[PDB]
């Protein structure tokens, strides 16, 4: 996990050469585990992950600023990346071809308080399967 | 008195000084009237007292009628400018006579207390029960009138 | 428990300080409101059980 | 003149039994007697009943007879045994009311100034109504309407007599008309509440349809005055739900966290205790 | 020091004063119940009885 | 925990154990500064008469403590750097990158931007030291870290905070704990039936 | 006619209804509140008047079809939702 | 059906209760209670209520006609009034008193136990005092020390009032002593202050006249409660008397109450000090 | 009605009323009356049989000597 | 209590006593009170069996009409007292939290039933059982469903 720790640090930072070097050093175990194709996929999706994190960080971030932050050096590439993030739906960052506007959040609506209970009311389903298991497993003799 | 006591009329003192202001110039005896407003210094002081008095009266009657009223209309109704109208509004609120909240940058006012959801749903349920009682009473009334009308 | 409540409607039991255990299944007892109440013996407890 | 009347669960069955016992030979379908009780705080209550044999003829509804001496002796005995009891009204069966009611009221009001009429449905149990109350008002039908009889229904609600709970519980002891079994009982409550709402509102819709057809006389002068407000009362605006999006949804989600989860956790504790016990028993039996 | 109920919107050069509803302490009380009714029990009990 | 059991000003010796009573007090001040920001801390530590006396004994210590209490960032940041330098010269330097100055300024920035909605970066920079770019990068780094509940409008250079209501934030806390305890009960469902 | 179906009594709607000017709207709605026609809130940013009536009158019994239709709409909605919750509740009620 | 039956049998009425004090839970499904009119009888204890509020000698609730254990009333001070929580209230703080000391050093000694120091009572090996009788006249107030101290170190303060206690509620006297002792035990910062002992409560030289045996039995139960305290907690008990001569030896003997303090007359120098302080 | 004193109000529903001659009971209050009219330590009237508060009454003391 | 008996002459006791005749019906649920036993009545001849004329046309009338709740199941009552009721519920279940805590650290390794019998506490797992939590949940869901049913009726 120490090289995995450095991989996490590289994912957060957005740099390339350092983690490429450490992969060339100790990537054979990654190949043995069978994730090296995925390893390169992370190596080139580090920019996507950094874009998600910086979009969560900022409200209206400049495309030039995000390109400089994640080593894109290209306004058009930054625009393409934010387009790809929004079409993937991982983040809510939108595009305004004027300067790169992104909408902010809003106060809580009808379902924003109800989605936790809707996604969590399986508690009674767990209770009923527990009770049925008890019914199955209360043999007296 | 009949005009200026009740029914929340627009007490535009500019109109009143001629509609009901004849006591200043000539009435039946006009002697108490000339003592009050016909005087020069104390008379003008009591004139200003009528002016503000009717300003707060208009503010109060507007409180129970209009929730949000635009600043220009409120100032025109109070026969003053925006700053004077807001100053008198502050003078009322510091006395707690009216429940008023104003956005000064937007210059828009509100007189209704924010309804807590507890009592909001409570009055909703009271409305529901009023409707239920109305259903019961209407049902009995129409059924019995139906009986009387098919007694043929 | 409801039947116990109905029994307690008749006070349930009465506290008695036993003094004299006579041979003929008899105990004088003392009850705080009044005092001595000569009475028989129960079936679960013999004369000597007193 | 009374604001409202409240009927006890004390005289209904007595009236029904009186009907049953005096209808053995009198098949007029018309049981007429007096309901005695008390009126104290604009709330009238009935504590005792009495039936008198009574024969009618359809000819102008003026053929009848009673035993007034016996009825008055009954009232004197009832007042002697219980002074607070007084004749609160007179009752007739046969909810299809005839025209002798005015004469009966005129004759009996010497016992009660605000004479009222009570109809008991011995055989009918339509939805839940045991009886209906009637107040006599002949002071002009309306501002711009001709003369009429116009016996109106003073609002009636079934009261709660004391010390009858023991008897009714012992009597039924089979249905348990209480909130027992809370969840299922409230489900049944919702069910028959919806049933009653649908039936009554369907009756109101039928009354509106029949008024539109005009086959029956139209008492619009109170009908629209009472139903227009009902219809226009704004219980359809949903922006108050917008303002109260967490109307209780916070309580809903805390209950999901703290009742369903708590039940699941306690059931899990019971199951794992039982599993430990069963495993230990299976391992240490021999 | 929570002596006032507002937020200073410097961009608009104003301060938005808001009437804070304090009846929402049920939220925090429920969280405290969750914490002191689950943490103190689940970990301890099902780490003591790891084998079942 | 350290603070809760360490404010007790009952020393076994007048000057021993932790090298002094003054060093004891410096430990107390550091621990409290890590501990909280500014609630009735006035009535918890500031009211301490021995506390005020020992801050009289140590002016610079009194200086940064009163700077944090008064929320005057211009002197606060310099004094906080001095505090970090002092902690470097101390073997109790375990929070070398977490809780020397970053956590304290996380608390300070929370305190500042709360009761604010949109405070400009350029003016908050001079109200909080100098180097508008330095404050901008610090805010970006700390928002990435997770605290400082706000966002940055870079095209206009504004700090638009997002403070949840009492209901909203506590709701968020409850859903987080619901996630943790669903994980717990799923682990316990694994424990059962095996 | 509109049971809060159109609860936005804007100035233009008021002008269509009463062929009255803008300044007279204030006095007209004041007298309406005084008599008992409309008792709702009166705004001026949007000039919206909330709709509550507590002084009913003749509803043109030849036009009782509208209220009959609204009442039967309420009946259909209530019965449909009762049947829907019965469908959801067969697992207990059946 | 069985869930319906279970939720149906859970009615237990319990609206029209009456009060008759519990003696003690001998076992489960058996008990002994004493009603308000006496009539101590053995009863059956239902499983609805148990040890959670079934403290030994606290006043409880009973059914109107069944006298059965239904509920236990938590509060104890207002059962017979006799003062209550004079705590959380500065009436006269401490140094504001005009009597300066008289001694007041034995009284700071008496507050040492409320002023924690129960841990320092051990280790050092000292045995802190328990009973403080002040056999002084109304000079010094004799209650400016108990209205104070109770606020100097936050602690509950009770007037008790001996004259009121001797009354028809002599059978309930033991019970009220138990209740007030329980109120004190509930709050380790508490001090009992009893007044007007000398003339009415257990005079030892004039023979028993009628209800004097009731007073002696009440004092016996007070001794029983103070012995059952046995330094279990840090609450304190102080009587205030004008003359301790008529007092019973049982309270007067060491091992129950030790510290005798006399609060003398204004002491002309101290009197001038009092005048300055009040004025 | 029997005469007693409000020994303890307990709560809004149940109250402690002590008869002048011994027993105190946990009773209800009269519907028309309110707690502000009942108050603690005030003379009241309990129902003879059902044992519930029926009316509250003022009291008086008299020295009746050399008046 | 409605107990009916008969007074007897002196001859019934000198003949074969217990005038209760030869059948196995009046021995069903025949529990005379102690005072009745010590008195002659309810002991002279027998105790009479009671029965209630629960005839239909009468009993159906009573059950249908007297105990009447027919459109009263439509009450909404979302938060009339229920916000503070939920506050109190949270406080009660926090007490339950402390109780179930106490139980889980009691949890002794000596057949915990042995510990529990002598250290009953009437806690959430023992006496404040899941039934009370179910009552709270039923109240909440009943108010929820009434509110939501009327919300969908509101069209
Ligand atoms: N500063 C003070 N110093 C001494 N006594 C005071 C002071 N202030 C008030 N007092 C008096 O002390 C009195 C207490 O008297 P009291 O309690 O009746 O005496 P005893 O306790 O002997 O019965 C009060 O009546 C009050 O007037």
């Amino acid at each position: 996990l120490m090289p995995y720790f450095l991989l996490t640090q590289a994912v957060r930072t957005g740099n390339l050469a350092k983690f490429n070097q450490v992969l060339d050093q100790f990537g054979e175990k990654f190949q043995a585990d069978g994730t090296y194709t995925l390893i390169i996929r992370l190596r080139h999706n580090v920019i996507k992950t950094g874009v998600r994190m910086i979009s969560l960080s900022y409200s209206r971030i400049s495309l030039a600023d995000i390109a400089q932050k994640l080593q894109l050096d290209s306004p058009e590439d930054a625009e393409f990346i934010v387009a790809k993030a929004i079409r993937d739906g991982v983040i809510e960052a939108s595009i305004n071809h004027e300067k790169g506007y992104v909408q902010s959040k809003e106060m809580i609506d009808i379902y924003s308080t109800r989605e936790p209970q809707l996604a969590f009311h399986q508690r009674i389903s767990f209770c009923l399967d527990i009770h049925n298991m008890s019914v199955k497993a209360m043999r007296f003799p | 008195l009949l005009k200026l006591f009740t029914t929340m009329e627009l007490m535009r003192w500019s109109t009143l000084v001629e509609d009901y202001g004849m006591e200043l110039r000539k009435g039946s005896l006009e002697s108490p009237a000339t003592d009050v407003f016909g005087s020069t210094e104390e008379g003008e002081k009591r004139w200003k007292d009528l002016k503000n008095r009717v300003v707060e009266h208009n503010i109060r009657i507007m409180a129970k009628y209009y929730t949000r009223i635009t600043m220009k209309r409120m100032a025109q109704l109070l026969d003053l400018s925006v700053d004077e109208s807001e100053a008198f509004l502050s003078n009322l609120v510091v006395n707690k006579t009216i429940f008023a909240k104003v956005d000064r940058l937007a210059g828009i006012i509100n007189f209704q207390r924010p309804k807590d959801p507890n009592n909001l749903l409570n009055d909703w349920s009271q409305k529901l029960n009023s409707l239920m009682s109305l259903v019961n009473k209407t049902t009995h009334l129409i059924a019995k009138e139906e009986m009387i009308h098919n007694l043929q | 428990l409801r039947e116990e409540l109905q029994l307690l409607q008749e006070q349930g039991s009465y506290v008695g300080e036993v003094v004299r255990a006579m041979d003929k299944k008899k105990v004088l007892v003392k009850v705080h409101p009044e005092g001595k109440f000569v009475v028989d013996v129960d079936k679960n407890i013999d004369i000597n059980d007193v | 003149a009374v604001q409202k009347v409240v009927v006890h669960p004390l005289v209904l069955l007595s009236v029904v039994d009186h009907f049953n016992r005096i209808g053995k030979v009198g098949n007029q379908k018309r049981v007429v007697g007096v309901l005695l009780g008390s009126w104290q705080k604009k709330v009238l209550d009935v504590s005792n009943s009495f039936a008198v044999p009574f024969d009618e003829d359809d000819k102008d509804d003026s053929v009848w007879f009673l035993d007034h001496d016996y009825l008055e002796n009954m009232y004197g005995m009832f007042k002697k045994v219980n002074a607070r009891e007084r004749i609160v009204g007179w009752y007739h069966t046969g909810p299809k009311l005839h025209k002798n009611d005015i004469a009966i009221n005129e004759l009996m009001k010497r016992y009660c100034p605000n004479s009222v009429l009570v109809i008991i449905d011995v055989k009918p149990k339509d939805l839940g109504l045991p009886t209906e109350a009637y107040i006599s008002v002949e002071e002009v039908h309306d501002d711009g309407t001709p003369t009429s009889k116009t016996f109106e229904h003073v609002t009636s609600e079934i009261g709660a007599e004391e010390a009858e709970e023991v008897g009714v519980e012992h009597l039924l002891r089979d249905i348990k008309d209480t909130t027992v079994g809370t969840l299922s009982q409230r489900i049944t409550n919702q069910v028959h509440g919806l049933k009653g709402l649908n039936s009554k509102l369907l009756d109101i819709r039928s009354y509106l349809e029949k008024v539109a057809t005009g086959k029956l006389p139209i008492n619009h002068q109170i009908i629209y005055q009472l139903q227009d407000v009902f219809n226009l009362l704004p219980d359809v605006s949903l922006q108050e739900f917008v303002k109260a999006f967490y109307l209780k949804t916070n309580d809903q989600m805390v209950v999901v966290y703290l009742a369903s989860l708590i039940r699941s956790v306690v059931a899990l504790h019971n199951l794992i205790n039982n599993k430990i016990a069963n495993r230990d028993a299976e391992k240490k039996e021999g | 020091d929570k002596k006032f109920h507002g937020i200073l919107d410097q961009g608009e050069g104003v301060l938005i004063i808001f009437d804070e509803p304090p009846v929402d302490k049920t939220y925090e009380a429920a969280l405290e119940t969750i914490q002191n009714m689950s943490k103190v029990v689940d970990s301890l009990y099902n780490k003591a009885k790891k084998l079942t | 925990q350290a603070a809760e059991l360490f404010l007790d000003t009952v020393s076994t010796f007048t000057s021993y154990e932790l090298m002094d009573y003054k060093t004891f007090v410096t430990y107390t001040v550091y621990v409290s500064m890590i501990a909280l920001e500014r609630p009735d801390l006035r009535e918890k530590v500031i009211k301490g008469a021995e506390i005020l006396e020992v801050l009289h004994s140590l002016p610079a210590v009194r200086q940064y403590l009163f700077s944090l209490y008064e929320c005057r960032y211009s002197v606060f940041f310099q004094s906080l750097a001095v505090v970090e330098q002092e902690m470097k010269k101390d073997w109790l330097f375990a929070p070398h990158y977490r809780y020397y100055v970053r956590e304290m300024r996380i608390h300070a920035y929370s305190q500042l931007l709360e009761s604010y909605r949109s405070l400009t970066l350029g003016y908050m920079a001079e109200a909080f030291g100098v180097g508008v770019e330095f404050i901008d990068q610090e805010l970006s780094r700390f928002i990435a870290a997770g605290r400082l509940h706000c966002k940055i409008d870079k095209v206009n250079e504004i700090v638009e905070t997002n403070r949840p209501d009492s209901k909203n934030w506590q709701y968020q806390e409850t859903i987080k704990k619901g996630d943790l305890l669903l994980n717990r009960v799923q682990k316990l469902s694994r424990v059962i039936n095996m | 006619t509109r049971p809060a179906n159109h609860r936005q009594l804007t100035f233009e709607e008021i002008a269509k209804s009463a062929k009255i000017t803008v300044n007279e709207v204030e006095l007209l709605v004041m007298k309406a509140l005084s008599v008992g026609l409309v008792k709702g809130s009166i705004d001026e940013v949007d000039k919206r008047v909330h709709m509550t009536w507590v002084q009913p009158r003749v509803l043109d019994l030849q036009q009782i079809k509208g209220m009959k239709d609204r009442l039967e709409f309420w009946c259909t909605d209530v019965k449909s939702m009762e049947m829907l919750v019965e469908h959801q509740a067969h697992d207990i009620l059946t | 059906e069985f869930l319906h039956a279970q939720e149906e049998v859970k009615r237990i009425q319990s609206i029209p209760l009456v009060i008759g004090q519990f003696l003690e839970a001998v076992d489960q499904n058996t008990a002994i209670v004493g009603s308000t009119t006496g009539s101590n009888y053995y009863v059956r204890i239902l499983s609805t209520i148990d040890r959670e509020l079934l403290k030994p000698n606290a006043s409880v609730a009973l059914h109107k006609h069944s006298n059965a254990l239904v509920d236990v009333l938590p509060p104890e001070a207002d059962s017979s009034i006799m003062m209550l929580t004079s705590d959380q209230k500065p009436d006269v703080m401490y140094a504001d008193i005009g009597g300066m000391d008289i001694q007041k050093q034995e009284v700071r000694e008496a507050v040492e136990l409320p002023l924690t120091h129960f841990e320092l009572y051990k280790q050092i090996g000292i045995d802190p005092p328990r009973g403080v009788l002040m056999y002084g006249p109304p000079g010094c107030g004799k209650t400016m020390l108990a209205k104070a101290v109770a606020h100097h170190t936050t602690a509950a303060f009770i007037r008790v009032v001996g004259s009121e206690f001797v009354q028809k509620y002599l059978g309930e006297g033991p019970r009220m002593v138990r209740d007030v002792f329980r109120l004190a035990k509930e709050n380790a910062p508490a001090i009992i202050f009893i007044d007007e002992i000398d003339a009415i409560a257990t005079k030892r030289f004039d023979a028993q006249t009628g209800a004097d045996r009731e007073v002696q039995r009440i004092l016996l139960e007070l001794l029983n409660q103070m012995d059952g305290f046995d330094q279990n907690v840090n609450v304190k008990v102080i009587m205030a008397t004008n003359r301790a001569d008529t007092l019973d030896p049982a309270l007067l003997r060491p091992g129950r109450l030790d510290r005798k303090i006399e609060f003398p007359l204004p002491d002309r120098r101290q009197k001038r000090l009092i005048f300055s302080t009040i004025t | 009605q029997i005469v007693g004193e409000v020994l303890k109000q307990l709560t809004e529903e149940k109250f402690i009323v002590k008869a002048t001659n011994g027993p105190r009971y946990v009773v209800g209050c009269r519907r028309q009356l309110d707690k502000s009219k009942l108050k603690p330590g005030t003379r009241v009237a309990l129902d003879m049989t059902t044992l519930t508060i029926m009316r509250y009454l003022p009291r008086e003391v008299d020295p009746l000597v050399y008046n | 209590v409605i107990d009916a008996f008969r007074l007897i002459n002196a001859n019934m006791m000198v003949l074969g006593h217990e005038p209760r005749q030869t059948t196995s019906n009046l021995g069903h649920l025949n529990k005379p009170s102690i005072q009745a036993l010590i008195h002659g009545l309810n002991r002279h001849y027998y105790s009479i069996t009671i029965n209630y004329r629960k005839n239909e046309l009468e009993q159906k009338m009573l059950l249908n009409l007297h105990k009447k709740s027919w459109m009263e199941g439509l009450t909404l009552q979302d938060y009339s007292e229920h916000c503070k009721h939920n506050e109190s519920v949270v406080k009660e279940m926090l007490e339950l939290a402390k109780n179930y805590n106490k139980a889980v650290e009691e949890e002794d390794k000596m057949t915990p039933e042995q510990l529990a019998i002598k250290n009953v506490g009437k806690q959430d797992p023992k006496r404040h059982l899941e039934e009370h939590v179910d009552v709270l949940m039923t109240s909440n869901i009943v108010q929820c469903l009434a509110a939501m049913l009327d919300t969908v009726v509101f069209k």
